[PDB]
């Protein structure tokens, strides 16, 4: 499980995987991690599925008649408290990683990370779930502030595609959503066409001269690859 | 811990020693194991003195209750059945008591052990304690019915020194009550090595 | 117990505490806790007192039994390997943090064993249940190529952080200089805790304990 | 477990005996403690276990038939009626916060006709009930850890029509059976019988 | 997510706290770049060492009492001493509850004169002297203060104090796995409570016993 | 993560023929480094002839000192300002530490006072509340130490030389001091410096004892 | 735990020229009296005497191999085996079984014949070897006994002295213990002469 | 522990009685086992504990006795010997891969001039030993569950020079006290008497 | 703990951190991991210090004898396949991950990993330690095979700098060593003249607005400051 959230200027791209995992089974191989909350509120969600839904479904329902009731678009700050108030006081029950993205109007995009233990950080890019680890030192090196519309969805998913080559519990489909001004555009590129793989990386390619021969020298020429050879 | 009464022709004798071990420290030499619970009523400290002082101070608290209502002294067989419901509704929070209530009512004296999980007995002869299996010994061969009061006292006191002094967890000051129908006198109250010289002298 | 080494110009100086507590109580209040390996390799102990007093002693006899044989003074590189050898063989159990420190042909030597067998070779080290508080002053302290007086300055001042911030240290400082020739041991370099509010000494004029039978053996 | 309670029905009267044993952790604390509580005047309950829950579950069961005796104007309850309500309590018990009443019994009584009307039983009844709720019409029953011995020894000698007299030396039998195969000191015994005229105290065996 | 340490220490007219600028997840040092330093009320400011969350909800809880007293009435805003005494008796009670405030909080404050330093620890535990430290910096860095403080007790100056802050921060940068070189400090005069911009503290790496043939073990 | 913690320190109370000296160290110490050595959260005083002085875990303490407090101010507003005496103060004390007897405080307590005839007392309490009166006491981790050293020069047991006069405020001060300096020398956990607060009957005074920093 | 099983304490103390080693006498099993009359000590020659003090069936064990070792010494060298060679070799013999210990804490005491030098020491069970220059106990009244000496005794005693302050805090130590008691017996050895003291105690 | 020892020394003899008793988890396999094992002419051995121990390490003991005594060309051993002898077995125990000998034992004896040169003890010897390899001269020792109640009785009543008659009476006293106090069923107690005419096996008292 | 080794044209490139840490206290901050073997095999080792140390100076104590029995130089074969030999009949008692890199005139230069289960895989570059898993989603970015010597060095120094930056088990001086045809030549980059850190990343030099002031509107403006403000 893999999901991260990248601000620019206008509003913020989320991306993530899609496989949902029992340990070392793939149970579901097309899931779908960004929740909407509402329009232009989104949630990636990591961790447990069962206490992320109930959690996402119920602060959707909050939203809606916040909204309602008050007659005006809603921050994403509103929407972030309520989930950070949720997830704490189920601190020991659930096992829930949410990263919280949207655009209002106000404060143009924002992404917040609610770790497990139930804390709340308002950053500039979130990452989460089992293989968020391999993307900061991607981040670190590759990344940079400042960018626009289509090079933020392009690093986005080249990071999920990183991210899910190496890592076990991840891969599938790469499902990105950008939020702005204009509609919420949603994007889904399959593992077929995504833009990293360790099979088709050529470094790869060349393989470990593991299998020697019964040779009568100390020269390493690598595998055996058939009986009569 | 070592505590003891038993009764005779001429009432009812307790004995208690006066030491608080906690494992192999002795905090103090001069516990009272004895809490007169009124003016007719004997009940004994044995196990965890938190729990014996705070009950038996509930247990007297309800005796003079009683008292000031219907007028009438309350019996011991009744003043010992508060303590085993008080008790027994907690038989699964872990106290540790064990007492006797020793009283004369207008049925001759009476004399029963309280324990921790709710029993309530009524015999002629007990001794609770750690060192209660010293005193036994001593205190069977020794008791018949028809013993006259400074005689009783003396197997009283007697068997106590015994216990304190061949168990770490009993000792300090031997101290005898008394109890007859007019109420309850302290006998004695001496230290357990003057009781050494003055058993085996020489 | 709290045990610091500093490297300094030519030589090591050793610092030590010397209280030595069993089981949260003040056992003793002069114990020595830098003990002797070599004419020229010095080697203080943290831990259990058993194995740090027993595993030295063996391997001070072994050196001594090689510079005899050899002819030479015994190196550093020796000791440290002894004694990491036997500490590894028993997987930790001869639980004894150990600080040798001496000087060879090839300059002074400053190494850390801990008590699994692992070894470091270091400026400064520091052992001991206050090793961090004690650390915290060397760091904050330690320039290089420092004078003796200098060193000896620097040595106390790391132990006195350990003897008033630690429980399980203090009372003294012990501070062993060594150098190419010479290994001077002052035992009292320190006494910052001193000896206040004096005794009464209570009279009790012979005879008040009573006693039942004497028997008096001249010799 | 320490203390057996042995219990068997004849023609015309059953039989209960206690051991009066009473003891803490080894320590005998008495010889001689009545074990056989008597509910109404035709009713007996032979109870084993700890004395907290003896006392408190057989003084309750007391309680709650003389109520009810109260509330019929002097009408007797049959055995069977008090033999479930007391089954009703031991069950209910062990799904509750406070647990099981920690107590096996067997309830003796003999069954008189109430009224001219009444066609119930008129023979003795005794009923063997576990800690746990069970609830059996037996012959006869026994409790603790002699129980198994005089239970085989019941069936090699007891009979239908055993008369009062064969009944004492059978009791005096199980007795010293029980004295002499357990290692428990279970010296005094505690013999009471049920009959048409009430409870009686047999004081010759023990 | 769980911070660093923090050290405090009282100079002559004002208090000092420092603590640098990280949340760790474990072992890995996620986010280097939020402000940990909370300021509560005009007089008074706080920061936590262990869980973020706990402290997070708490510095929340204990703001939202100081601007409604003094919003609602007509009071005067609380003393540094009493918001403090107001916070140790909700960590109290929410461990009475078996739910702990897991986070060791050092406080510090300044109201016209009486300057203020206190530490509560999360089992409900509370201190006060003239300097404090949490986490690590209990063991790595109070000794340096002590020591410091002592060497002059007529009281430290602003400068000299400032200098032994930053010569314990490179300590505890150098002995602390989980830190980095990037920290804060919250300064409290009688005007009010004041925090720096991040600042960086100078190492050395040059000793010639760190050199690759001296530290080889062949 | 447990709720309970030792934070040390100790305690030490004689009473005398009009008096009441009480002593208790001012050290504060987490789980392994020494938070303060200028803690005054052992000696609570009640009532103007009335200390509790209380050792263990430092939270449990601060919670029972208001807890004490606030019942003897209910006890002064129901009664028409007539400030509770020691013996009731000592009482209530066993009565609010038995009933959180399931979630108990972890506090050693000793509440030192003035009784009505004049003559000073000192009570004794377990951490569920076995109080005892007595004249003297100590509690703490240096207990086993001041004990037996009180235990020998008080109660003069095992001296055939005849009992010496009745002890006065300075000498068992001085005798008191001695204690400490001499517990101050062999547990780890005692001593920065000590407290000691004499109580007699126009009132209190107070005075500092300074031991090893180590 | 299994060395607070069989009760007992040893506490040893310095003079000037001589050197006092005293010790209780019960004997039980971890709460109940076995026999009131066993002291603890044990005389090797005319100079040195040391208590064991832990389980007593490893008391016993431990004494008879130092016993086995000290004549074995006086027979192969013909001398009397001095205090700090008696010490240095229990230490060794304790800490041979390191992993299969014995649960004995031995107190030594010892004093050189013509120099006039006292020596006391007291390994812990795994022969962690302590010697202080003024006193020395071990026991189930570790903690009391410390207390006690550390406010009684005083650098230049002298034996008539010195056994008072002995007595007085073995007594005042016991008292405070459920594991010792029954009085107690010191041996008081100078370097002319060693005298032995049995001190009436409470029969607690 | 559920079979009590008891043995105590006067002037001239030595008295032990050992609890028979024999069981299988609460089932008394037998109330008549002789558990006091005969050494030599002049010594015996109260053992108390499982049958399997007792009785390996008895004849263990008694096989390197005689042993020794065949080495030796007819001279017996003093009691200290055999004492100590029997201690180092049992302490060597607890510290073999095999364990504990799980028996408590009371070593009797009585010490005979051997030659004329002997100038050793001459009066009776009681030693109490525990599983351990514990090892005391004691006046008068008890092992078990009654061990207490005895002793007890006996600071109350034992004086140093009983004679046969008084012995008797006492050991009468004992093992009342034993069969009165104690839960487990100790009836028949196997009293024997060593005196400098051997060992007699005293059938009054039981 | 992170240890890396690449190979390139003429030899091989170790790097490594200098920290040994017990759990969260830095127990020494100028360690030294690059254990030589021979003149030109080193050993970067990982794990427990105690027993890669035991391993490492077995390993080498044997080499130094098989190389004076036969009187040529050694291989990479033989110390790889003696350090597998060794780590895997104590597989159950150490925790032990070796890299083994060196150069032999017969087969150039050679880096094999030896993980803590014992096996043996020779590979083109090889990474290892705690703080290794950050640095895989950076050689499948910024990694390309037939690098120089001197930007194979760069690249290694970065690489180690982008890992103890993010971790908190690895830090303190970079040490690396050229292993090739010339002799063995060794570097040690301090801390404060590393490559990459966090604390000078000018994306991180913003802070997070996490203090809000107490205001009127829901216009997100920065942290508070200052009591003033
Ligand atoms: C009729 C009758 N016959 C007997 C023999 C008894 C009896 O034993 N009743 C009883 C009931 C409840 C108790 F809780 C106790 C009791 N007495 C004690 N004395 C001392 C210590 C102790 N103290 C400090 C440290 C260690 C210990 C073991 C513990 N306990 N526990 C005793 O009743």
């Amino acid at each position: 499980t893999t999901i991260l959230a990248v601000s620019y200027n206008g509003g913020v791209v989320l991306a993530a995987d899609s496989r949902t995992s029992s340990g070392t089974y793939v149970v579901n191989r097309a899931s779908n991690k960004l929740t909407k909350l509402t329009k232009k509120i989104y949630c990636c969600r990591s961790g447990s599925a069962a206490d992320t839904q109930a959690l996402a479904e119920r602060v959707s329902n909050y939203l809606g008649s916040y909204q309602t009731d008050i007659g005006a678009g809603v921050n994403v700050a509103t929407a972030a408290n309520l989930f950070q108030k949720m997830c704490y006081m189920n601190r020991w029950n659930i096992s829930a990683g949410i990263i919280v993205a949207g655009y209002d109007p106000i404060n143009g995009g924002s992404v917040y990370s609610i770790p497990s233990g139930g804390s709340c950080v308002k950053l500039d890019y979130a990452l989460g779930g089992s293989g968020s680890i391999f993307l900061y030192s991607f981040f670190d090196a590759n990344y940079k502030p400042g960018m626009s519309k289509s090079e933020c969805v392009a690093f986005c998913q080249r990071a999920v595609a990183h991210a899910y080559s190496r890592d076990g519990s991840s891969g599938g489909l790469i499902r990105t959503i950008t939020l702005d001004a204009d509609e919420p555009e949603d994007q889904t590129i399959p593992w077929n066409r995504s833009p990293y793989c360790m099979e088709k990386d050529p470094k790869y390619v060349t393989q470990a001269t593991q299998n020697q021969p019964f040779s009568s020298s100390a020269k390493i020429t690598g595998n055996r690859m058939s009986s009569t050879g | 811990t070592t505590t003891l009464a038993f009764r005779f022709n001429g009432g009812i004798i307790v004995a208690v020693d006066s030491r608080a071990s906690t494992g192999q420290y002795i905090a103090s030499q001069t516990v009272m194991k004895v809490l007169e619970i009124n003016d007719y009523l004997l009940g004994t400290l044995a196990g965890g003195a938190a729990d014996c002082q705070y009950w038996e101070r509930v247990l007297g608290m309800e005796c003079r209750l009683w008292e000031l209502r219907n007028g009438s002294r309350i019996t011991v067989a009744a003043a010992s059945k508060i303590l085993a419901n008080i008790t027994y509704a907690y038989r699964n929070h872990g106290l540790s008591m064990g007492t006797m209530v020793a009283g004369w009512d207008q049925f001759g004296p009476s004399l029963y052990y309280v324990d921790d999980k709710g029993s309530r007995v009524k015999q002629d002869l007990f001794s609770v304690g750690s060192g209660s299996i010293y005193a036994y010994g001593v205190l069977d061969t020794g008791y018949r019915k028809d013993l006259s009061v400074e005689d009783a006292c003396d197997l009283a006191r007697r068997s106590i020194f015994h216990a304190t002094y061949r168990d770490g967890a009993s000792g300090g000051i031997v101290t005898v009550y008394h109890v007859h129908e007019k109420g309850w006198t302290k006998i004695s109250r001496d230290d357990q090595t003057k009781l050494y010289h003055r058993y085996f002298p020489s | 117990t709290t045990i610091v080494g500093v490297v300094y110009r030519d030589g090591v100086v050793l610092g030590a505490d010397t209280r030595a507590t069993e089981g949260s109580i003040v056992a003793d209040k002069r114990c020595r806790k830098i003990h002797y390996m070599a004419p020229n390799i010095m080697c203080c102990g943290a831990g259990t007192s058993a194995d740090t007093e027993a595993v030295t002693n063996m391997v001070s006899s072994h050196l001594a039994l090689h510079r005899l044989e050899t002819g030479k003074q015994s190196r550093v590189l020796e000791a440290l390997t002894l004694l990491k050898r036997h500490l590894y063989r028993y997987q930790g159990h001869v639980s004894a943090a150990l600080v040798l420190g001496g000087v060879d042909v090839e300059g002074p030597f400053l190494a850390t064993i801990a008590p699994h067998g692992s070894t470091d070779r270091l400026p400064f080290v520091t052992m001991g249940s206050g090793s961090i508080a004690a650390m915290a002053q060397l760091e904050a302290a330690y320039k290089d190529n420092m004078t003796c007086e200098e060193a000896k300055e620097l040595v106390a001042s790391a132990i006195r952080k350990g003897i008033f911030n630690d429980p399980y240290s203090g009372t003294q400082v012990d501070v062993c200089v060594i150098t190419k020739d010479k290994t001077e041991l002052t035992i009292g370099y320190d006494k910052p805790n001193e000896r206040m509010y004096p005794r009464q000494e209570v009279l009790l004029p012979p005879g008040t304990t009573p006693v039942l039978k004497e028997e008096i053996r001249q010799l | 477990m320490a203390e057996t309670a042995i219990a068997f029905r004849c023609k015309d009267y059953v039989m209960v005996a206690a051991a009066g044993l009473n003891a803490f952790y080894y320590i005998k604390i008495t010889d001689a403690e009545d074990k056989i509580t008597q509910l109404d005047t035709h009713q007996l309950v032979a109870c084993t276990g700890e004395n907290g829950p003896r006392v408190n579950f057989t003084e309750y069961i007391k309680c709650n038939l003389a109520l009810n005796r109260m509330r019929q104007h002097g009408r007797h309850s049959s055995c069977e009626s008090t033999a479930n309500f007391m089954r009703n309590c031991l069950a209910s018990a062990i799904r509750s916060r406070e647990g099981a009443y920690q107590v096996n019994c067997l309830f003796a009584g003999y069954d008189t006709p109430v009224s001219e009307d009444d066609d119930g039983v008129v023979g003795p009844q005794l009923f063997y009930m576990d800690y746990l709720g069970t609830l059996q019409a037996v012959p006869y029953g026994c409790h603790g850890y002699g129980a198994c011995f005089v239970t085989a020894l019941l069936d090699r000698l007891w009979r239908p029509d055993l008369s009062q007299q064969e009944g004492l030396e059978l009791m005096q039998k199980c007795c010293d059976e029980v004295k002499r195969r357990v290692i428990i000191s279970n010296s005094y015994f505690f013999v009471k019988a049920v009959t048409k005229n009430g409870v009686e105290v047999i004081t010759a065996v023990h | 997510a769980s911070g660093g340490s923090v050290i405090a220490i009282k100079y002559k007219g004002g208090v000092l706290m420092a603590a640098d600028t990280l949340l760790s997840y474990g072992s890995l040092a996620k986010w280097p770049n939020i402000p940990r330093i909370r300021l509560l009320g005009s007089h008074s400011a706080v920061c936590a060492t262990g869980s973020y969350a706990d402290f997070q909800m708490m510095a929340k809880q204990v703001e939202d009492n100081i601007e409604r007293q003094k919003m609602y009435h007509n009071v005067d805003e609380l003393s540094p001493s009493e918001v403090f005494s107001y916070l140790h008796r909700s960590i109290y009670q929410k461990r009475c509850d078996f739910d702990p405030c897991l986070c060791q909080m050092v406080f510090i404050g300044v109201r016209d004169g009486e300057t203020f330093l206190a530490g509560v620890d999360d089992v409900g535990t509370r201190w006060e002297d003239d300097c404090i430290a949490t986490g690590y910096g209990a063991y790595i860095a109070l000794p340096l203060l002590r020591q410091a403080l002592e060497k002059n007790p007529d009281g430290l100056s602003r400068g000299e104090a400032m200098r032994i802050l930053t010569d314990c921060l490179r300590v505890l940068f150098y002995r602390e796995c989980r830190a980095i070189n990037k920290f804060q400090v919250a300064d409290a005069a009688s005007d009010g409570v004041r925090i720096s911009e991040p600042f960086d503290v100078e190492t050395h790496w040059e000793y010639e016993g760190y050199c690759f043939e001296k530290t080889a073990i062949i | 993560w447990s709720p309970y913690q030792d934070n040390g320190g100790t305690t030490a109370a004689i009473a005398g023929k009009d008096f009441v000296i009480l002593a208790g160290d001012t050290r504060l110490n987490g789980d392994f480094c020494l938070h303060s050595r200028h803690d005054q959260s052992k000696i609570f005083q009640l009532t103007p002839y009335t200390y509790m002085a209380s050792n263990g875990m430092q939270a449990d303490r601060l919670q029972l000192q208001q807890m004490l407090k606030y019942r003897v101010k209910w006890y002064k507003y129901n009664n028409g300002g007539k400030v509770p005496s020691t013996k009731a103060i000592a009482q209530l004390m066993s009565t609010m530490l038995y009933h959180r007897r399931f979630f108990p405080y972890y506090t050693f307590n000793m509440v030192v006072g003035l009784d009505e005839e004049g003559h000073g007392v000192c009570y004794s309490y377990d951490a569920v509340g076995s109080t005892e009166p007595f004249l003297y006491g100590t509690r703490g981790s240096a207990a086993s130490f001041v004990e037996p050293l009180l235990d020998c020069l008080i109660n003069r047991q095992h001296m055939t030389s005849q009992a010496p006069p009745e002890m006065t405020k300075e000498e068992t001060l001085a005798m008191l001091k001695n204690a400490f300096t001499g517990a101050a020398e062999r547990d780890i956990y005692t001593g920065d410096s000590v407290s000691f607060f004499i109580i007699t009957k126009d009132g209190v005074q107070q005075e500092s004892f300074e031991l090893r920093k180590d | 735990s299994i060395m607070a099983y069989s009760g007992g304490s040893v506490m040893a103390m310095a003079g000037k020229e001589c050197f006092v080693i005293i010790s209780d006498n019960r004997l039980g099993e971890q709460l109940k009296t076995i026999s009131t009359e066993v002291p603890k000590l044990h005389v090797v020659n005319d100079s040195i005497v040391y208590g064991l003090t832990g389980l007593r069936t490893d008391q016993q064990t431990f004494a008879n191999k130092v016993q086995f070792r000290t004549e074995m010494y006086k027979l192969r060298e013909e001398r009397d085996i001095t205090g700090k060679a008696f010490a240095a070799m229990i230490t060794s013999m304790l800490y041979e079984a390191r992993f299969g210990p014995w649960f004995v804490e031995p107190v030594i005491g010892s004093i050189d014949k013509s120099t006039g030098e006292v020596y006391l020491c007291a390994t812990d069970l795994i022969g962690a070897p302590c010697e202080p220059e003024d006193y020395v106990c071990a026991g189930t009244a570790a903690e009391s006994l410390h207390g006690m000496c550390e406010a009684l005794w005083r650098p230049g005693m002298s034996p008539e002295e010195l056994f008072e302050i002995a007595a007085q805090a073995m007594l005042s130590a016991c008292d405070r213990d459920s594991l010792s008691g029954y009085g107690a017996v010191a041996m008081i050895v100078t370097k002319d002469k060693v005298t032995t003291r049995l001190i009436k105690g409470r029969k607690d």
